[PDB]
């Protein structure tokens, strides 16, 4: 069982991570059953 | 999930991933139904020495 758990806060620091609570909610129970050793995210790119 | 109990209206407020709940003893106290989503109090059958 692959688990996501998430939250969303609003906040206004610029660079870094703010200082504080925050409990993240579980949003995705998904069933996969398969090894995963390594990740990789995903951007996206702007074309002008 | 089997057991005892007399089911009433409660006033806690789950969260949607919530399913059941567990008061200070750890005792299951409310359940959420299946089918109709609501739920639903659990209170422990009275008991006591005759
Ligand atoms: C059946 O159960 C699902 C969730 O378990 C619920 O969304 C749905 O409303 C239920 N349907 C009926 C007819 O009770």
């Amino acid at each position: 069982y692959f688990k996501i758990y998430s939250k969303h806060t609003p906040i206004n620091l610029v660079r870094d991570l703010p200082q504080g609570f925050s409990a993240l909610e579980p949003l995705v129970d998904l069933p996969i059953g398969i090894n995963i050793t390594r990740f990789q995210t995903l951007l996206a790119l702007h074309r002008s | 999930l089997t057991g005892t109990g007399v089911l009433t209206e409660s006033n806690k407020k789950f969260l949607p991933f919530q399913q059941f709940g567990r008061d200070i003893d750890d005792t299951t106290d409310a359940v959420r139904d299946p089918q109709t989503l609501e739920i639903l109090d659990i209170t422990p059958c009275s008991f006591g020495g005759v």
